[PDB]
């Protein structure tokens, strides 16, 4: 899964 | 009341070319497919809008005219105009509810729409004002355009933060996956301002900078932005919103360092992407003493590996990214060496030229 | 049974790239969009395919290698080899039912399926066989490209006549409505032979015509053509069906002459086309002692005229076509001045180049 | 109409 910059 | 001109082709291309740019959407309402064509005192407005941004140019008349407005098929107008002969003097005059443009012996007559019904973007004023060289804002847009949310529900993401403060003018873009930020200093005292470009105003904005040394007059208001470039002036709404801080976003402390080369870097990844996911786009970075290896895997089990020889004395990490975000940033840097500074594999890389840091880029990894 | 080469990229590229032109269309059979590679003696054989026809690449093995055969992904690896670096030496061998390709520290696994599968255009013999300059073939092919049918029930249309007669090589297309032909002296007595070369056929052997001087060595069969240029090799099926005869399609007896500047007609034609109907593209043309005059009216009420001073001393008379095949015939031609040939409002008119009959142009009007 | 040559 892409992780979100926040 | 009778709408007449008579200019030199070559004094109506570029500018026709320009005020056509906010068009070609789904057609919606009729008059958005024509061009506004004003004759005003000596001086000849042409003007094209997509409701949300509008690009004018104003063109001297210094022939024989006659006041007016009429709006005209931008794209049949353009064709006409780009196709007659090198030097050919174009009279144009409106004959009824029809548009006559002719040049030796051609003759061609355009519908119209009412001047009246073209949409003109509502009265405002600016609260800030700033003039600098095309090349710093091209600077600017090219180094953060590529990290711009595309229909992101979070509506602000769709545009780019402009942001004047102190000396330095700064660009930001992001989609909450990867992030760009590019500072200027353009010689002059600014107050601290943030405003939201619409993602097609600020693909507009790079198109009106030619190259050449005309400067680039910005005004900002509450809700507006308008550029002027020598006789083109390009105004644009701005977007509502709260933009993210980039200065939460940049990585705290990056315990670990990587440099390489940006082109064996960027191949190196570019050959890696080709067996990657095709939607996924997930690659693996093992960095170790001195080593960067990538590798790839897709669907079908096909793999790709590449080692590079980098300057890291780190921990040894492996840490998963989408390279398509990795390609975009190594695509823009475009220097002679890269340095890539980490934390660990949940947390955001920065990059940058090594060289320089007036742009920084922060990728978010995938768990991978 | 367990292929190997190393070869120097560059020696890999061009045939990578040609052999995959047969490629790109609707997944089918899965191996279609593979390569197939096969060492054997001193050769690596590179071919692609889309069961209609064929492109073989031989390549000369200096370097050691180890006989075999398989297919690979034809995107994938060309855009490996693609990506290394210049002067990268590319190993590629099986292992397993993977390729591997290796250069420096760059490693890719591919997926392959069966040689045994690819699939191989049947077993014939040639019965006409030529060479000619490719130049010579580029201007037989693009002189009359453009007027074959695309996707007409009458399948033979969908192609190309290549005709030998005496030292003729001549090239006919035609989609019912125009036609164009075109004949080229080839220095070599040649049986009379006529086959229709499917369009994707013609679009193949103009791309394998690198420009340069290896000749073209053409082998003709009942079912099939082959072209040899240099290391490369494109076959192709032959059409069925009995292709109209362009003898009896050439005007009879045009008693009305016209002559124009190549260009100034067609910037006349093509200014005019903007304000032709956007679907049938009809434009008028009224002939008159020394002048045209083209018209063009759209479903808007918009209209273009073009007057031009041309050198015309027949009868007075107008005819109507349609502008897309009028101004495909002034693309092609690009010469100085243009002859036109008519007969009366309802029948053909013959277009050429006043300087040359190598090439010849019939257009049929609309009742317009 | 577009007139055809045959
Ligand atoms: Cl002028
Ligand atoms: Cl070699």
């Amino acid at each position: 899964r892409q992780a979100x910059l926040f | 009341s009778h709408m007449k001109f008579t200019v030199e082709r070559e004094h109506l291309l570029k500018p026709l070319q320009q005020v056509s740019g906010p068009l070609g959407g789904r057609p919606t309402l009729p008059i958005l497919g024509n061009l506004l064509l004003q004759v005003a005192d000596g001086t000849l407005s042409l003007t094209g809008t997509d409701l949300e941004m509008e690009m004018v140019a104003r063109v001297a008349l210094v022939q024989p005219h006659e006041p007016g407005a009429t709006t005209v098929p931008a794209r049949k107008f353009f064709d006409i105009c780009r196709g007659l002969p090198e030097g050919a003097e174009i009279a144009v005059q409106l004959e009824g509810e029809r548009m006559l443009v002719r040049s030796g012996r051609s003759r061609f007559s355009l519908s119209t729409l009412p001047a009246a019904d073209f949409p003109n973007l509502d009265d405002w004023q600016s609260e800030v004002e700033f003039t600098l060289p095309q090349a710093t804002m091209k600077r600017l847009i090219e180094a953060t355009q590529f990290s711009m949310a595309h229909q992101d529900v979070r509506y602000y993401l769709n545009g780019m933060l402009f942001e004047t403060e102190g000396e330095e003018l700064r660009t930001v873009a992001t989609d909450g996956h990867r992030l760009a930020v590019c500072s200027m200093p353009i010689g002059q005292s600014l107050p601290s301002h943030s405003v939201i470009v619409p993602r097609k105003g600020v693909i507009e904005l790079m198109r009106m900078l030619d190259g050449g040394d005309n400067p680039l007059r910005v005004q900002i208001g509450s809700n507006n932005i308008r550029a002027h470039v020598g006789d083109f002036i390009f105004t644009s709404k701005l977007v509502d919103g709260r933009f993210p801080d980039y200065r939460r976003v940049l990585p705290k402390n990056p315990d670990k360092h990587l440099e390489a080369g940006c082109d064996l870097l960027k191949q190196a990844f570019a050959r890696a992407a080709i067996l990657s996911n095709e939607k996924f786009r997930g690659v693996r970075l093992y960095v170790s003493e001195n080593q960067l290896k990538i590798t790839a895997n897709n669907p079908e089990q096909e793999e790709a590996e590449e080692i590079l020889d980098v300057t890291y004395s780190g921990a040894e990490m492996e840490i998963g990214f989408n390279v398509s975000y990795v390609l975009d940033v190594l695509n823009a840097l475009k220097c002679e060496n890269v340095r890539m500074m980490l934390t660990d594999s949940v947390s955001s890389v920065q990059i940058e030229d090594a060289a320089s840091q007036s742009a920084a880029y922060v990728v978010m990894p995938m768990r991978l």
